[PDB]
């Protein structure tokens, strides 16, 4: 028509008729995730071993170097680099990039930029369909959690080596070293997040049971119960008064939601608020505000010290403090 | 029925038991209510007044200075190791104030908790049959029972004592968790790796379905407080399953299309997770743990250049075992020179 | 290598794979 | 009767739960402040953990013989 | 008044006020 | 149509196919044990029993044959330190071939009851439809359950007709299969007493017979009928699954 | 009736002395890896607890199917009688 | 329609014949509850024996007991 | 006896196992060939020590 | 040897994820 | 003899094929790390 | 009813948050005070 | 033994076996 080249282009990005919606976050999400995906696969398979700690003992992380799926990892950037922006072109040779912890910092910068914008297009499509916009808020609870383990925690420590590796056994070392230095289990933000998922799983097992247990009889018994629902129907597929009536007898009548719109808000609000504190937990633990510490706290008269369980957890932490980075510490404090 | 049989005393008792009330008693209430009440009441008594100085050798009460985090109803000592510690039995012999001192108030709570959990699951059966529903709420609660029975009962009945059970306290769990990392390497048991995916996967279905419903609602009121516009007896649904399909179909790629299958999928993901983690504790009760990979312990034995994070984790498990087990297992009477424990430097 | 490692995996993949294919192909021909 | 709103508004409620409530609280104060709680349950006082015989944490190591043994470790 | 609902409250409400007398007096115990 | 997990409930209506399936599952379980025995005796090392014993070699079904009195192979070796005078027909190889010919027998019986599923034995009178007298059918199996339990104790353990069971010394240094005599006092409940085993099967064998004649003769109450839902084929299934893990915790312990 | 005072040999047998008694083996006959295993007492116990604890779920599901047989296909239309 | 009639089917026919007949009232149910409460007490014998929670004079419950 | 010193050996304990360590116990640490005799650990002053 | 067996099973899972998006059973309204 | 009137049919739609094949491959990614040790 | 509910919850809710401050006060002094 | 001997046989058996079963089961359901 009389439309420009640009208007032809903007009526394609914001077109909802596409199989996967792009939108304007997706024009910079899609080339960042396909960057970060395609480099994650290669370094998980063919990365040469990385000096993680700067002491020139390279750690293996590739499947081609005698690892399996569980011990495979993408090894973090070396301790000598620290927080210096280390792209591919600052290295002289390409193998100097790989040995120093190259593809960790390439992935994380494209990953975190990708998931900030995957949250963006969850808003953007919801504006293109007339939906209410707050699904993008609920995706910020993992985005707050993933920003902390990759970016907010290496800032407070000063190096990308202390961030979390991209591996299954790589994660498990990061959980151990963290609690040895910061005692995460004795921090009320990790206590909220633990209740965020034990409550979150309970509120899914309980809600999903009662909707299944109040289904209306529409099929036979040889046919599955999922055939009673036909897609896009108007009438309700389960009795709601019967499930409040059941759950009202179960504990007491005031302990239930009869308003199903107030119910589904509670299912959204409980884990999302819970993950927000355990995302802010290690965000504050990144700036060295560890947790509780009740060592040598219960004492009697005559100046003696009684053990508690907190002194037992001390012995676990003290056994891991003196073992992580085994050839690094030249000095009797772990300030770094 | 329909032939005029007479009424007996048992029939008369049933009407009082299955009478509608502010709290439902039923027949299962005779098993539930005196067994559940003594469990938590036996927990609050032990965490407040009852020591642990003779069993483990460490204070555990509010009457000793331990706060809410560090108070625990502690397990018995490893001397008994499998006794039920009856208050009349030979380890106690009637004396109550010496019965608590041997840690026997642990077994008062664990055993009265088990018959509580049977009774509470039976509670969900007779309420469902009264209202004539389907039993799926009862079937989901078996997965908390399988976690309870395997961890607190099958695991000490496989290990060397009730001593190695968890104690009913906050920080006392925190060593039991840290017990399983060093001594078992429990994070590499795939039965726990399928437990985590059940827990974190069900936390994700609680957050999406609660937000997809809340953002695809139908405009039925005029006040912007959209909770006001729900008559719960209405025949139509309150949100748009068509629109919610097309959102995640273009955001994520594949979405639900079946409201019956969806809530059942929210049933299946947490229940399979715990049931596939009750199997892993059974292997730990026999110490059939997935501690090692053979083909990397060999390669790290002959070469001081090869390592992974796996071999860095085996050293950290040695740091938990060789350090805390001096105080954690006092029945083993073992002492350590400060040269026999592994360290790094400085 | 476990000699029975790759062939306990191969039977674990192919036999329930071929189980689900049989039920699906008779379904889609209805 | 009693839909739970009228209970927490009536004055016959607050003429009963203003007398039995502190009398249950003060009796809870006396149970520990008079030293009764240390002996009815058996937790040691702060001047009672270590006796003159032992100077470390107690330890049983005998199953059927624990009742008389703990009475030695208690210092009694 | 001996109601099933009343017993459920006073089976819990009576021992919890007895215990709050204990812990508050535990806070004023010196070393 | 069905889902994939309700496919075996076509059997729940008619009685006749349910025998045919329960024969097929019985043919596999035996045919495992015949296959597991022949596999293992072909990889057994009878050389050094004092120091490379039977248990260390890593072995599953052959101690369960040895415990009830099978100590000789057709190869001519024994366990305890001698060779075979004559193995007889019931040896390691013969018991291994006993289950497989049993398995091919029970395979064929499944094929018969699958084709001739419709029998007048099953269609009861005064309705003319498929039913099962579920209490009376229990008395017929419970009678024959204790009758095999009585016969095992009086004969196979006592040594009147069978060989006995394995009995060791306290420290494993010796021991073999001799007949034992039952112990009836409080020692019969010592689990390390072998005499309690023969005492158990004679005592529990009699009571199952007396319970077997009870449940044949006494019809259940109408109040207890509708409570435990006697008229359905699945109330026995949920209870037989309930009984068998009570067994499996005792057996594992 | 031998003696050794060798600084390598004493450690080489004191490490073996933790394991109970001292032995000689042949790790070339079966190509042994050097790390232990579990006796069939241990394997039989594992199978018949994992089976048993799984059969506990089977008892519930078929136990719940017999009692709730009438409403297996989903509940009926009107069950709104139960409102107090 | 009729079924199929076999020689062994007519023989076992009166065994699977009276499907449905029950006793009115309560029957032998109170007599059944006697045997359950005994058998539950019987298990508390052999458990608290085998837990060594009750000690008898002729058992000692070790491997030594098995060897006379 | 040689047998009673063989039952007292932690490599025969089934709790010293692994979940994914397949096969025989003899595949773990070889077929036992012979007993090597009871070690006794003497001090420089001849005082016997215990492991 | 197993380093190529692992990469088969990784890209095998990514195979279904391609087929589960674009070749899905199309949901039909009403 | 007579045709059995209990003949039922089994079906597995495409959205259930994808849960099946993705179930099998994922735990085959899981456990194959342990089978080879 | 007689007494308005809103100053019932204020008086109780003050005496609950007044009660919590003692347990924080008792955390730095007395037993378990680490001194 | 050829390590790839028993697993080239096993794939030779099971994959054309499962090929013919799929075509037969959709046939007999007509
Ligand atoms: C119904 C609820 C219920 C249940 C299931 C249990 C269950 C249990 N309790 Mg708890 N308890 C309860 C109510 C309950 N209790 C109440 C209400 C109280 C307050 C008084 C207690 C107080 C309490 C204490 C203080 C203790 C227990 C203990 C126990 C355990 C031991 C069981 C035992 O030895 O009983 C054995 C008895 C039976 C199983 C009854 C069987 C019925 C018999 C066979 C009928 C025959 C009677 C006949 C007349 C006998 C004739 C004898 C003649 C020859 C002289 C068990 C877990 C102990 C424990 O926890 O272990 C550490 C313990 O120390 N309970
Ligand atoms: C004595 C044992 C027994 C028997 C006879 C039955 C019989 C039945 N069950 Mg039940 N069930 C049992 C144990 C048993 N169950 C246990 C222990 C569990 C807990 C896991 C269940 C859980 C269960 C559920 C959740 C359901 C049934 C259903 C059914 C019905 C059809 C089964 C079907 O279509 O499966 C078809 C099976 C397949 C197509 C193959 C399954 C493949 C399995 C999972 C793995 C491969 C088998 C394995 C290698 C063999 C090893 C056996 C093991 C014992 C060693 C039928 C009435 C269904 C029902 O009642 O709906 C009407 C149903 O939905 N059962
Ligand atoms: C002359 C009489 C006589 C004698 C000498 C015996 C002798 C014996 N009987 Mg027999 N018995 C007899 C008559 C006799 N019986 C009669 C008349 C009956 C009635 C038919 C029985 C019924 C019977 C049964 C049902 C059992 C015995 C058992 C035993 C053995 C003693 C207990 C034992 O070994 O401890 C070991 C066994 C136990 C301590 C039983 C533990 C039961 C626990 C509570 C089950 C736990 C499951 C539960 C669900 C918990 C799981 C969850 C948990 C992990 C958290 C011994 C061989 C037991 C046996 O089989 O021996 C192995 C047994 O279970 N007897
Ligand atoms: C013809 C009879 C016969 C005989 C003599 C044998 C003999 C043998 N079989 Mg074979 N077997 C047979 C039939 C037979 N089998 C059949 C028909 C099957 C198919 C199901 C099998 C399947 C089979 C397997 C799978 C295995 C054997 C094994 C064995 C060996 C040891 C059996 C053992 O210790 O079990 C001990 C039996 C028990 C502990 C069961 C006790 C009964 C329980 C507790 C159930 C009780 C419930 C009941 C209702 C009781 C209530 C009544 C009471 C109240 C009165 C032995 C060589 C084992 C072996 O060594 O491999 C070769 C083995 O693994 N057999
Ligand atoms: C730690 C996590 C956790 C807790 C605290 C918890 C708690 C609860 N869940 C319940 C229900 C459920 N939860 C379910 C699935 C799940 N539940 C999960 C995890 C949990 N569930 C998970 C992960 C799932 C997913 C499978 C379902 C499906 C239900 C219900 O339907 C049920 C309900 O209706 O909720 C309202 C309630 C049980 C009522 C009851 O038996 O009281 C009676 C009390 C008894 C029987 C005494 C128990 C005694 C215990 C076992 C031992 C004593 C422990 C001490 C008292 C406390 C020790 C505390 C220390 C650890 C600090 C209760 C609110
Ligand atoms: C106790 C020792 C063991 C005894 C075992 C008895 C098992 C069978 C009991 C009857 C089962 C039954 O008929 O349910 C049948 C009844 C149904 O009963 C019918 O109900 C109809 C409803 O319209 C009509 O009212 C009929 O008149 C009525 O007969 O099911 C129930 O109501 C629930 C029963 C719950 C189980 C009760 C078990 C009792 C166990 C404790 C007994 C002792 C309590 C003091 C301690
Ligand atoms: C059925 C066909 C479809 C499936 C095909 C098979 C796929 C699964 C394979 C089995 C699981 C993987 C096991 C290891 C594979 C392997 O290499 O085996 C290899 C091993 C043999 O291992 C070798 O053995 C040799 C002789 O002993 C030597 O010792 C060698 O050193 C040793 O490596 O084979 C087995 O042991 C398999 C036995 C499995 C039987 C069950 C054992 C566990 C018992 C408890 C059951 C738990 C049930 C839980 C239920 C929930
Ligand atoms: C029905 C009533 C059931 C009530 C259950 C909850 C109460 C648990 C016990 C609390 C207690 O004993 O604190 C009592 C303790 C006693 O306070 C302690 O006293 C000691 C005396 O020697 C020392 O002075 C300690 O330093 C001091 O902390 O208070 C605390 O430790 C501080 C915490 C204060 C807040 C307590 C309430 C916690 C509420 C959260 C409960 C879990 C919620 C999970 C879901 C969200
Ligand atoms: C990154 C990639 C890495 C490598 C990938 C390896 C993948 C391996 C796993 C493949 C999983 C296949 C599962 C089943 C797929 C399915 O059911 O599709 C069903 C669709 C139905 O689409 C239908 O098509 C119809 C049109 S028409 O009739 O077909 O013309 C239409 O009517 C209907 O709506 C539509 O649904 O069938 C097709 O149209 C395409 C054929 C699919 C069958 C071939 C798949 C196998 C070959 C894959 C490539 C080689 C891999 C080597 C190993 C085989
Ligand atoms: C052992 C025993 C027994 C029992 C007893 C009992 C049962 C008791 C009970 C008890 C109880 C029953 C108790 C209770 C308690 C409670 C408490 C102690 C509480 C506390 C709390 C707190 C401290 C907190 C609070 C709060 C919260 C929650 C939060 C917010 C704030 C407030 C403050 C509000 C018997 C007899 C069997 C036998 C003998 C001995
Ligand atoms: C997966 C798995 C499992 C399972 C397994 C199984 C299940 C197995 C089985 C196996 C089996 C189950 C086998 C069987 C076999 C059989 C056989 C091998 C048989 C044979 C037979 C025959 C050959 C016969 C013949 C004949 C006939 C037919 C006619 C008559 C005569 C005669 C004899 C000739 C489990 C989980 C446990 C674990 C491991 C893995
Ligand atoms: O980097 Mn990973 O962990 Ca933060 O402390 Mn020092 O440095 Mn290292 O050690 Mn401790
Ligand atoms: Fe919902």
């Amino acid at each position: 028509e009389n439309s420009s080249l640009w208007a032809r282009f903007c009526e394609w990005i914001t077109s909802t008729e596409n199989r996967l919606y792009i939108g304007w976050f997706g024009v910079i999400m899609i080339p960042c995730l396909l960057t970060a995906t395609s480099v994650f696969i290669i370094a998980f398979i063919a990365a040469p071993p990385v000096d993680i700690d700067g002491i020139r003992e390279p750690v293996s992380g590739s499947l081609l170097y005698g690892n399996n799926i569980i011990t495979g990892a993408v090894i973090p950037t070396s301790n000598a680099i620290g927080l210096h922006f280390y792209p591919i072109w600052e290295a002289a040779s390409l193998d100097e990039w790989l040995y120093n912890g190259g593809p960790y910092q390439l992935i994380v910068c494209h990953f975190l930029l990708g998931v900030y914008c995957y949250m963006g297009r969850e808003w953007e499509l919801s504006f293109r369909l007339g939906m209410r916009p707050w699904i993008a808020v609920a995706y910020s609870a993992p985005v707050a959690a993933a920003s902390a383990v990759f970016l907010v925690y290496p800032i407070g420590q000063g190096s990308f080596s202390d961030g979390m590796p991209l591996g299954i056994s790589g994660t498990f070392n990061f959980m151990i070293v963290f609690q040895a230095e910061h005692n995460i289990l004795m921090h009320p933000f990790h206590m909220l997040g633990v209740a965020g998922v034990f409550g979150g799983s309970l509120f899914s097992a309980m809600h999903g049971s009662l909707v299944t247990s109040s289904l209306i009889r529409e099929t036979t018994e040889n046919e599955s119960a999922n055939e009673g629902y036909r897609f896009g129907q108007e009438e309700e597929t389960y009795n709601i008064v019967a499930a409040h009536g059941y759950f009202g007898r179960l504990i007491f009548q005031y302990a239930s939601f009869n308003n199903s719109r107030s119910l589904h808000f509670f299912l959204a609000a409980w884990p999302v608020i819970g993950i927000w504190f355990t995302a802010l937990g290690l965000s504050t633990m990144a700036f060295n505000l560890n947790g509780f510490n009740f060592n040598q706290s219960v004492v009697d008269s005559q100046g003696r010290v009684l053990n508690t369980w907190a002194d037992i957890i001390n012995r676990a932490n003290l056994g891991m403090e003196v073992m992580h980075e085994r050839n690094a510490h030249n000095f009797p404090l772990d300030l770094a | 029925g329909t032939y005029q049989e007479k009424r007996t005393w048992f029939d008369d008792a049933d009407d009082w038991l299955r009478q509608d009330r502010f709290v439902f008693v039923g027949w299962s209430g005779l098993l539930l209510f005196p067994c559940a009440y003594f469990a938590l009441g036996g927990w609050l008594t032990g965490t407040t007044f009852v020591t642990s100085w003779y069993t483990h050798g460490l204070a555990t009460s509010y009457l000793e200075g331990c706060n809410f985090l560090t108070a625990a109803v502690s397990t018995p000592a490893n001397s008994m190791a499998h006794s039920l510690l009856f208050v009349w039995g030979p380890e106690a012999q009637g004396d109550f104030t010496r019965w608590c001192q041997l840690g026997g108030l642990w077994a008062f709570v664990a055993l009265h908790g088990a018959f509580g959990l049977i009774g509470f699951m039976l509670r969900q059966f007779e309420i469902a049959r009264s209202v004539n529903l389907r039993p799926y709420n009862a079937i989901a609660f078996s997965a908390p029972i399988a976690v309870f029975v395997s961890v607190f009962l099958i695991y000490p009945l496989g290990q060397s004592g009730w001593f190695f059970a968890p104690s009913f306290g906050v920080a006392a769990i925190f060593r039991f968790i840290l017990f399983f990392q060093g001594f078992h390497n429990w994070t590499l048991n795939p039965f726990h790796m399928m437990g985590v995916a059940g827990v974190l996967g069900a936390a994700l279905l609680c957050a999406i379905h609660g937000a997809t419903v809340e953002n695809t609602l139908f405009e039925d009121g005029d006040g912007a407080n959209t909770f006001r516009a729900f008559n719960p007896t209405q025949a139509e649904e309150t949100y748009s399953m068509v629109t919610a399909n097309r959102f995640w179909s273009q955001i994520f790629g594949v979405a639900f299309s079946n409201k019956r299958w969806l809530h059942f999928f929210m049933l299946l993901v947490p229940v399979t997770g715990l049931w596939m983690s009750a199997i892993g504790v059974v292997g730990l009760a026999l110490n059939l743990r997935a501690y090692d990979f053979v083909s990397q312990e060999i390669r790290a034995a002959e070469d001081p250049e090869f390592e992974t994070f796996y071999t860095k984790n085996i050293l950290l498990n040695e740091g938990i075992r060789a350090w805390m087990a001096a105080q954690d297992q006092p029945h083993e009477r073992l002492v350590f020179p400060e040269e026999v424990l592994p360290r790094g430097n400085a | 290598v476990n000699i029975y490692g790759l062939t306990a995996t191969a039977l674990f993949i192919i036999i329930p794979t071929s189980f689900l294919l049989i039920l699906y192909v008779k379904t889609a021909s209805t | 009767e009693r839909p739970f709103s009228d209970i927490l508004t009536s004055i016959r409620y607050w003429v009963i739960h203003s007398i039995t409530v502190p009398a249950l609280f003060i009796a809870g104060w006396l149970f520990v402040s008079t030293g009764l709680a240390y002996d009815v349950f058996g937790t040691p006082r702060p001047n009672e953990y270590f006796t003159e015989d032992r100077q470390e944490a107690p330890l049983i190591t005998d199953r059927f013989n624990a009742l008389e043994q703990v009475k030695k470790l208690s210092g009694n | 008044i001996f109601t099933v609902r009343w017993l459920a409250i006073h089976g819990i409400a009576v021992p919890t006020i007895f215990f709050l007398g204990a812990i508050t007096a535990m806070q004023f115990i010196q070393r | 149509g069905l889902p994939w997990y309700r496919v075996h409930t076509v059997v729940i209506n008619d009685p006749g196919r349910l025998i045919s399936v329960h024969l097929m599952h019985t043919a596999l379980v035996s045919g495992w044990a015949g296959s597991m025995a022949l596999f293992e005796i072909s990889v057994f090392d009878p050389s050094d029993p004092v120091l490379n014993p039977m248990w260390r070699q890593g072995m599953f079904v052959l101690p369960f044959m040895t415990r009830l009195g099978i100590t000789q192979s057709w190869g001519g070796w024994t366990i305890s330190g001698e060779t075979a005078t004559n193995p007889g027909i019931w040896s390691y190889e013969g018991v291994a071939a006993a289950h497989i010919i049993l398995s091919g027998a029970l395979f064929l019986a499944s094929v018969w009851h699958w084709t001739y599923w419709d029998l007048e034995l099953f269609r009861d009178p005064r309705t003319g439809k498929t039913a099962l007298d579920l209490p009376k059918i229990f008395g017929i199996h419970l009678f024959l359950s204790g009758l095999l339990c009585f016969g095992f104790g009086a004969f196979h353990v006592t040594g009147v007709f069978g060989p006995g069971i394995w009995v060791s010394d306290p420290y494993g240094l010796t021991g073999r299969v001799q007949p034992v005599a039952p112990s009836w006092g409080a020692d019969g409940f010592d689990p390390y007493n072998p005499g309690g085993i023969a005492s158990h099967h004679i005592a529990a064998g009699i009571l199952g017979v007396l319970a077997g004649l009870f449940h044949l003769c006494v019809r259940p109450s109408i109040r207890l009928y509708f409570g435990l839902s006697m008229g359905s084929i699945e109330t026995v299934l949920s209870s037989s699954i309930a009984a068998v893990f009570w067994a499996a915790f005792v057996v594992a312990g | 009736g031998l003696t050794f005072t060798d600084p390598a040999t004493v450690k080489k047998y004191a490490r073996k002395a933790q394991l109970g008694e001292i032995f000689e083996f042949d790790r070339s006959t079966l190509q042994s890896d050097g790390v232990f295993r579990s006796s069939p007492r241990g394997w039989f116990t594992f199978g018949h607890v994992c089976f048993a604890l799984l059969f506990f779920f089977g008892h519930i599901w078929h136990g719940a199917r017999t009692i709730f047989r009438d409403v297996f296909a989903g509940i009926d239309d009107d069950i709104n009688d139960q409102v107090e | 329609e009729p079924g199929l009639v076999t020689p062994l089917g007519t023989l076992l026919r009166p065994l699977n014949s009276e499907a449905g007949k029950v006793l009115p009232g309560w029957g032998t149910t109170v007599l059944m509850a006697v045997f359950i409460l005994l058998f539950a007490a019987f298990l508390l014998i052999i458990l608290e024996i085998y837990n060594s929670s009750l000690i008898l004079d002729d058992v000692s419950m070790s491997w030594e007991t098995l060897a006379k | 006896p040689e047998k009673l010193a063989f039952y007292d050996y932690i490599g025969n304990n089934p709790a010293k196992g692994g979940l994914f360590r397949t096969g025989a116990m003899n595949s773990g640490d070889g077929i036992a060939v012979g007993w090597l005799g009871h070690a006794s650990f003497k001090d420089q002053e001849g005082r016997e020590l215990f492991v | 040897m197993e380093a190529l067996v692992y990469t088969f099973l990784l890209v095998g899972t990514l195979g279904i994820i391609f087929f589960s998006i674009f070749f899905r059973d199309p949901p039909r309204m009403i | 003899a007579r045709p059995n009137p209990n003949k039922q049919v089994v079906e597995l739609n495409r959205t259930s094929l994808y849960w099946g094949l993705l179930l099998i491959f994922v735990l085959a990614v899981l456990f194959s790390s342990y089978i080879f040790n | 009813g007689r007494i308005p509910l809103w100053l019932v919850g204020t008086v109780v809710g003050t005496l609950a948050i007044g009660l919590l401050a003692v347990f924080f006060y008792g955390s730095y002094v007395g037993l378990g005070s680490s001194l």
